[PDB]
């Protein structure tokens, strides 16, 4: 879907203030604690048996950064998300066997993390623009499953 | 399904909410209406502008209902029998909408209580809201 | 996704034996009893307050037939489902406000009805081919939501 | 959440299943593996060919567990505590897979019992399987 001129401005403004080395790791960690079955995809990362273990794991933090960088590329090609994510969609389907419902859950955890970091600045209006972005990314990652 | 540990976590979060349950209820509703415009269709009889009196009053009702659930957390079907009658038999609300409101409640709590909203507490709260949601969309007269 | 030559043959064989005036009505009725919130979209159809009421309602039966005819057109254009369902996708999104999760539920209820009607003939192999068809239709109906 | 009426319906269906619970368990598994090939990845240690001895044995275990649930339908968390430990803590099964197996169990019952599988009974069985699924994917030590 199309973002309006105002929605685009709000997204660009907040994203320039994000802690690039921090936000992605917290989002991936909360996915693994809140929705505990997601731990199975990351078995090679180590001990994930309690909330404290997941949130202290170095491999979880590093991969979270790579995920954030991918969101950042998406933000520069909002009218061609399918072409941008075509290769990654093939990977998550054909090789990793991730059910697409999990793409939606990760998007919403990211939104909860932006809320925790920005407080009063994460207004209903800023949240609304980000919901359009995370939905667009989820759909683009799912497109080669069909 | 909710553990003894989950019950302790939910009660801890609610202690920190203090006297603010009504304010948080109203904010969660406002976030839902703007982000997800289709949810507005369940309230055609409301003025849905920011800071409306109708949204303030309703936010207080939703909040107070959640406080009763916490106080009777050992038997949710027993405590919520009347509210289930309303949401399941009369209003016929699609379960997708309960996911949207629950998410908006989590976003609100995260915004206001950044030091109390730990990953472990986030997990117990998501479970509690899912259990409440299931009771409210089930028919059990 | 592509159906194999064998999958296409199994779909064509069973569909020629379907009771056209019956199967669609039973599928729509079971949707309304099993997943009771779906009743809200059909308020103009009348009394839907108990299992017996839903399954006896004449407007539910008639609309179920129209749904079946749409599935039948889809079966003749399996490599162009998006173009075929483009108009109907716009309608269900822009005018009717139906959440796409419900398209999946209707597909699976249809499968349960085919099982009840065909018994031992609805083998695991026949079921597998029909799961590809109902997934393709659900995706095509959702495509203009994005 | 399950009503008194739901409990009566589930017990009625199970009466009609009679001595065939193990056969229906195995058939439901076979339908799941063929229609939804990704589910095979939880059983890399099995021979998954039609009529295999391993699928027959496992079908009997799944079936017998459901019979115990019916007999203790008033307290499912109490009856299923050990099986939840296994599916939630050890196996870490994605909830989407419980939806696929439950659907395949319904398809199996519809195939074999067309006169008993009424819309009202279909509704009560879908609820019972959803409740069992929630218990098995929840952590409550
Ligand atoms: C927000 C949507 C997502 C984005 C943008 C994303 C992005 C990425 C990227 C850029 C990679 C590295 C690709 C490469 O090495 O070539 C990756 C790998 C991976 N992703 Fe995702 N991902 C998303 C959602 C998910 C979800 C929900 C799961 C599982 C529940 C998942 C599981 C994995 C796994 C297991 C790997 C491989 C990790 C490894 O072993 O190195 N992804 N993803
Ligand atoms: C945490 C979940 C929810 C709780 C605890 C809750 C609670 C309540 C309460 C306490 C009332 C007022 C009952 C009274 O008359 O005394 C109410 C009414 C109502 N609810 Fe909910 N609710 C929830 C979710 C939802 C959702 C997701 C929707 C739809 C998007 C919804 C739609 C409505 C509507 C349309 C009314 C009638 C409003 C009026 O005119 O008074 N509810 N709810
Ligand atoms: C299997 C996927 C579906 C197909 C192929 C389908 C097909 C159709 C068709 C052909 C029409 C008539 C279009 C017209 O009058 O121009 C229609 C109307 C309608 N559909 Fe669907 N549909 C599907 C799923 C659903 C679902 C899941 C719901 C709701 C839960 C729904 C709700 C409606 C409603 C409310 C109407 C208008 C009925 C009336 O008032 O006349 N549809 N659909
Ligand atoms: C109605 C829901 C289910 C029930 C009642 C059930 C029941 C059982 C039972 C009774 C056992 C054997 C326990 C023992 O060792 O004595 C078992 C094991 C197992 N289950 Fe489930 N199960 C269900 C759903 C699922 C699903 C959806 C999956 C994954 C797709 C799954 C995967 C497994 C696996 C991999 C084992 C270990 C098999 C072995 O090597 O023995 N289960 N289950």
């Amino acid at each position: 879907v199309h973002l309006s001129g105002e929605e685009k401005a709000a997204v660009t403004g907040l994203w320039g203030k994000v802690k690039v080395d921090e936000v992605g790791g917290e989002a991936l960690g909360r996915l693994l604690v809140v929705y505990p079955w997601t731990q199975r995809f990351f078995d090679s990362f180590g001990d994930l048996s309690s909330a404290s273990a997941v949130m202290g794991n170095p491999k979880v933090k590093a991969h979270g950064k790579k995920v954030l960088d991918s969101f950042s590329e998406g933000l520069q090609h909002l009218d061609n998300l399918k072409g941008t994510f075509a290769k990654l969609s093939e990977l998550h389907c054909d090789k990793l066997h991730v059910d697409p419902e999990n793409f939606r859950l990760l998007g919403n955890v990211l939104v909860c993390v932006l809320a925790r970091h920005f407080g009063k600045e994460f207004t209903p209006q800023v949240q609304a623009a980000y919901q359009k972005v995370v939905a667009g990314v989820a759909n683009a990652l799912a497109h080669k499953y069909h | 399904v909710l553990s003894s540990t989950d019950k302790s976590n939910v009660k801890a979060a609610w202690d920190k909410v203090g006297g603010n349950v009504g304010e948080y209820g109203a904010e969660a509703l406002e976030r839902m209406f703007l982000s997800f415009p289709t949810t507005k269709t369940y309230f055609p009889h409301f003025d849905l502008a920011h800071g409306s009196s109708q949204v303030k009053a309703h936010g207080k009702k939703v909040g107070d209902a959640l406080t009763n659930a916490v106080g009777h957390i050992d038997d949710l079907p027993g405590a919520l029998s009347a509210l289930s009658d309303l949401h399941a038999y009369k209003l016929r609300v699609d379960p997708v909408n309960f996911k949207l409101l629950s998410h908006c409640l989590l976003v609100t709590l995260a915004s206001h209580l950044p030091s109390d909203f730990t990953p472990a507490v986030h997990a117990s709260l998501d479970k509690f809201l899912a259990s409440v949601s299931t009771v409210l969309t089930s028919k059990y007269r």
